[PDB]
DNA sequence: TATATATATATGTGTATATATACACACATACATATACA
DNA sequence: TATATGTATGTGTGTATATATACACATATATATATATA
């Protein structure tokens, strides 16, 4: 199993490394025959666009992964970047530069550590910032790295700790994930929390985690999604969440209002609410690379997928009481 | 946030409640609007071309929207954010408290009904010990003709509220 | 097992070249329809293929490119 | 800078009303959570 | 698809604990609102 994630950034090196079974060190043989050279499977891994394990995905597959092409992204924005890899038996280190065009013949020794780290310094003058970092440059971008290890330690399974900079990273909870969201617009508050369930297979093996805060001092609606490890904006996860609180809440507005008479929509039911969405969903497709917004179809979420009622009825009461 | 620095100036300007604070969502969920053209030097977050990416300083810098335009536009949001200030918020309500219909109120022997409105609600109290005398005084009045209503204390003058 | 693709295949198995291959739910997705001489802006509550609409629009926007290039030429 | 509004506060002796909490227990209303199934 | 089955609320009584609010009446002062001047 992959038991850790360490995850540094330090003077603005990048390194990320993880201890499940290493990438195969192992001569690939198409690839070799268009280099005409020996060519190893990390090399193609990392250098070799359009390559990688997903090129044909599963429809059950819940990786985020499905291009082969990240990894040489990484490798093309980076001055400098060293891949190690170790299967047990061999070490396999590979040095790729120069915005993948120097690619250093690897080096191989035997090694009985089992691991993959990938190491780098980007082209931050190339990309807009300064040579080196700014004060302020160096502090959003460790933040935002920071940011980033909290929301995979609460995608990531039970067994398998985030580390960032060495120190492990709290979050491994949705619950835990609102809090540190919502700590100065809404301390010390209730924090409504749902497993979304589904009945059929593939659904019924990942079930969403659901942590929402409901404050009068929320200016309007927000979520915060990690959906197969991606941190993703847009969603039709979010609509069928927004629309199922949207029809209880109005349901129980004209019921508790007896003016009786009023119209209010999903504007006024939602925008009071911050939402936490983590968790896999098999079968969804992307918008492009960056993989900003998810793409399904929304009857997904009707047919199969419930929202469980106890949660459904304290957020109704919640924003009820603001309206 | 053009549409919108300017809608929060004139609202706050044209509502003397001069307290209320109302956001980009407020200003803008009644507009519709249609840009076309052409902006030199944008960059795209993939090949669909969903999103295009630009600095927002460009059109802080380089861009002026006309202010007739803007005026015109505030102007109609406005219209409606006072709308939804008469009404939303203060929309219709219900029924006053300590107030007992009687059966006949508004029907077709609407004119012989009475309403004893009385002081507080010690009074009513003794109302409604006296109107339900049910056989001890059949020539009595009770709620088949009559109601019930409190004064509240004092009665404000409008003689010199007008 | 790791695999090596061409532009091809990949555009065939992947999303990130025109979006979705297959129907999905469209936020947003509207149509002109004619009503008795008027034409309408309507939304189409119907899950489509992304990509399936990429390729009109590509063609689409290849000609009015070529429209731009040559507004300020002589032919 | 001017003449002009219309609402706004405070004093004593009067006229009317409102509302939160503890403590025990029999009883009423609301699910909801399963368990056979179907 | 009906069934129970264990959950959760919810007023109600006497004797306690701590508060809240509308109105009338005269006159001097006030702080911002308003024309039209221009």
């Amino acid at each position: 199993k992959v038991t850790y994630i360490k995850i540094s950034f330090d003077k603005g090196v990048f390194s990320c490394e993880n201890d499940g079974p290493g990438i195969p060190i192992a001569k690939h043989e198409q690839a070799s025959l268009i280099a005409k050279r020996d060519v190893y499977v990390p090399e193609v891994a990392s250098c070799h666009f359009l390559a990688g394990t997903n090129i044909n995905k599963a429809k059950d597959c819940i990786k985020g992964g499905t291009n082969g092409v990240g990894l040489k992204l990484a490798m093309v924005h980076s001055q400098w970047a060293i891949l190690t890899t170790a299967d047990g038996a061999q070490k396999y280190v590979q040095h790729i530069n120069q915005r993948l065009d120097i690619i250093e013949p690897p080096t191989i020794t035997p090694s009985r550590e089992m691991f993959t780290r990938i190491e780098l310094m980007p082209v931050y003058q190339e990309l807009g910032y300064a040579e080196p970092l700014s004060e302020t440059e160096q502090a959003d971008l460790s933040a935002w790295i920071y940011l980033r290890a909290c929301q995979c330690a609460a995608y990531v399974g039970k067994g398998t700790t985030i580390y960032y900079n060495d120190k492990p990273c709290r979050t491994g909870s949705v619950m835990a994930l609102a809090k540190m969201y919502t700590l100065l617009s809404a301390p010390n508050s209730t924090i409504h929390t749902a497993t979304i369930k589904a009945d059929a297979k593939p659904y019924s093996l990942h079930p969403l985690q659901v942590a929402a805060v409901v404050s009068p001092k929320f200016k309007k609606f927000e979520h915060v999604s990690v959906i197969n490890g991606v941190n993703c904006v847009k969603g039709e996860h979010v609509t069928f969440l927004k629309k199922t609180i949207n029809e209880m809440v109005v349901k129980k507005f004209q019921q508790t209002i007896k003016d009786k008479n009023r119209k209010t929509t999903l504007r006024d039911s939602c925008s009071n609410i911050f939402i936490v969405i983590v968790g896999s969903i098999p079968g969804i497709e992307w918008t492009g690379q960056r993989k900003d917004e998810l793409s399904i179809a929304e009857n997904v979420f009707k047919t199969h997928y419930s929202i469980p009622s106890s949660f459904l009825t304290s957020m109704t009461k919640s924003i009820v009481d603001i309206l | 946030k053009t549409i919108n620095e300017m809608v929060v100036k004139k609202f706050q300007q044209t509502i003397k409640d001069k307290n209320r604070k109302t956001t980009l969502r407020d200003s803008c969920s009644n507009i519709f609007i249609v840009i076309v053209g052409s902006i030199p030097g944008i960059e795209w977050t993939g090949q669909r071309k969903d999103e295009l990416s630009i600095a927002e300083n460009v059109f802080k810098t380089h861009y002026s929207i006309p202010s007739s335009f803007l005026t015109s536009m505030t102007k109609s949001i406005v219209d409606i954010l006072l709308q939804s200030i008469s009404k939303k918020d203060n929309h219709k309500q219900v029924d006053v408290d300590k107030y007992t219909r009687a059966r006949n109120a508004g029907g077709k022997r609407a004119q012989d009904c009475m309403l004893l409105a009385a002081e507080g609600d010690s009074a009513l109290s003794l109302l409604r010990t006296g109107l339900t005398l049910g056989k001890s005084n059949p020539s009595g009045p009770s709620f088949d003709f009559c109601g019930m209503i409190s004064l509240g204390g004092v009665i404000m003058n409008a003689c010199k509220k007008v | 097992a790791f695999e090596i693709s061409d532009f091809k295949e990949h555009a065939k198995k992947k999303s990130m070249w025109a979006g979705a291959l297959n129907k999905v739910t469209i936020s947003g997705l509207m149509g002109v329809f004619t009503e008795d001489e008027d034409l309408m802006a309507l939304p189409i509550h119907r899950d489509h293929c992304p990509a399936l609409l990429k390729i009109f629009d590509e063609i689409i926007v290849n000609a009015t490119d070529h429209e731009r290039a040559c507004h300020n030429k002589t032919k």
